[PDB]
């Protein structure tokens, strides 16, 4: 048998959840329907220099968008990611309630912050916004799930916190569908930028 | 090589969650042990 963890994907409806996930082309074509509760569940595979490693991503089928969900989906969660989309400041502003689900049914699970749809000019959470409330224990990337920037980086923080091995590398990148629309490098570097000088400002 | 390492736990086969053996229904989606 292999090593695998489940990862919970949860955050406001319409942030991207759904679009992230699909990005792995074979958790995609073996994703299973869990009926009972209303969950995809996509095997996403990623090859360390260690050995292959899956997370399970489970993923709703959009019952976020009418209440919490059921301790079902929570269950055995060993890691999780919270999205919120960078072009509404509500998503961001339900960051803290979906962390509190969370630490209820999961407690301190290693959980990524992710910031989507950073490929849109008119961004509207910024990085001065994330890093002034920069949680501990809760690290933060920007991602365009429809680019597939920065796909990798959540799941490289997190198999690091799991196996507990700073230098656990990827070997390669998974299959990515095809990119639906264009990074564009300058948004890229200055998102970079301004990361970084939050991060490191006196 | 450090290689990651891997008896009546079984894996659900519907949602994939890791089950003790003393449990007969999936702890998550309540699903039966095939
Ligand atoms: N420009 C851009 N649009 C995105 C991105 N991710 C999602 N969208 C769109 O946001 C809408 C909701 O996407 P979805 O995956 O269903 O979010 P979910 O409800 O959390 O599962 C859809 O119209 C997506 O096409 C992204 O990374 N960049
Ligand atoms: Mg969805
Ligand atoms: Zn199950």
């Amino acid at each position: 048998p292999q090593v695998q963890f489940k990862l919970v994907l949860v955050g406001d409806g319409g942030t991207g959840k759904t679009t992230f996930v699909k990005r792995h082309l074979t958790g995609e074509s073996e994703k299973k329907y869990v009926a009972t509760l209303g969950v995809e569940v996509h095997p996403l595979v990623f090859h360390t220099n260690r050995g292959p490693i899956k997370f399970n991503v489970w993923d709703t089928a959009g019952q976020e968008k009418f209440g919490g969900l059921r301790d079902g989906y929570y269950i055995q969660a060993q890691c999780a990611i919270i999205m919120f989309d960078v072009t509404s400041r509500v998503t961001y502003k339900n960051v803290p309630n979906w962390h509190r689900d969370l630490v209820r049914v999961c407690e301190n699970i290693p959980i990524v912050l992710c910031g989507n749809k950073v490929d849109i000019k008119d961004r509207k959470v910024k990085a001065k916004s994330i890093v002034f409330h920069r949680k501990k224990n809760l690290q933060y990337y920007d991602i365009s799930a429809k680019s597939n920037y920065n796909f990798e980086k959540p799941f490289l923080w997190l198999a690091r916190k799991l196996i507990g091995d700073p230098n656990l590398e990827f070997v390669a990148m998974p299959a990515l569908a095809p990119p639906e629309v264009v990074m564009d490098p300058a948004l890229a570097a200055q998102y970079e930028h301004d990361l970084e000088v939050a991060q490191t400002t006196a | 090589r450090f290689a990651l390492v891997t008896e009546g736990h079984w894996d659900c086969s519907i949602c994939l969650v890791r089950n003790e053996p003393t449990v007969s229904r999936c702890i998550a989606c309540q699903n039966t042990k095939s």
